[PDB]
């Protein structure tokens, strides 16, 4: 069950931030 | 005037509001986290503040002047 927070942005493209 | 996007995922360029004008940008690394430098969150304002933020949002009174590549050869 991923429950995945409220990934921000970065410089670009690291992705989803956390983690 | 113009100003960088919010950066949800491709940093390309958008106009400012009838209020703000100056590119912000907010950081919580301001140095080099790895991968991607800093969070840096890219937005339009109106004011820009200085007074030794130690991460806070910072600003230039321009246009696209918070680019954040800016990654040029020679």
């Amino acid at each position: 069950i991923p429950g995945k927070r409220t990934e921000s942005f970065y410089e670009c493209c690291k992705e989803p931030y956390p983690d | 005037i113009v100003c960088h996007t919010t950066a949800t995922s491709p940093i390309s360029a958008v106009t400012c509001p009838p209020g703000e004008n100056l590119c912000y940008r907010k950081m919580w690394c301001d140095a080099f986290c790895s991968s991607r430098g800093k969070v840096v969150e890219l937005g339009c304002a109106a004011t820009c503040p200085s007074k030794k933020p130690y991460e806070e949002v910072t600003c230039c009174s321009t246009d696209k002047c918070n680019p954040h590549p800016k990654q040029r050869p020679g």
